[PDB]
């Protein structure tokens, strides 16, 4: 889950 | 280069997550409330795996979380539909009770 929000939103 | 949106992709997969986590607690009860059946080994176990979702859903729930604060401060990058927003953050809100109430019955 983190990668997929990661590359999506940008998570710092 | 458009990317497709994830996030319903993790509310689906955390909410899969409660849906056991819940499962998980119904058993514990019964298990702590009558150690007729409840072995040691057997309650360990579940409270364990117990924890193991609540682990998972909680780092889930800090992400999405922060995701919201990123279209709030890049709105015109996100272009969301607001009903749509609004129904991402009672997710957070109340999936962050939902197992807040299941901690408290366990903690104590």
């Amino acid at each position: 889950a983190h990668g997929m929000l990661k590359l999506y939103y940008g998570l710092s | 280069g458009a990317m497709e949106d994830p996030f319903f992709v993790v509310k689906g997969e955390v909410q899969k997550a409660v849906n056991t986590a819940q499962g998980l607690f119904q058993r514990w009860t019964e298990l702590l409330q009558d150690p007729s059946t409840a072995t040691r080994e057997e309650i360990d176990w579940t409270t364990n795996e117990l924890r193991n979702n609540l682990r998972s859903i909680e780092w889930d729930l800090e992400d999405l979380d922060e995701t919201i604060s990123i279209v709030e401060a890049n709105p015109r990058k996100f272009n969301l539909d607001a009903t749509e927003l609004s129904i991402r953050k009672a997710f957070i809100t109340s999936t962050r009770q939902v197992v807040r109430d299941m901690k408290d019955q366990m903690s104590t």
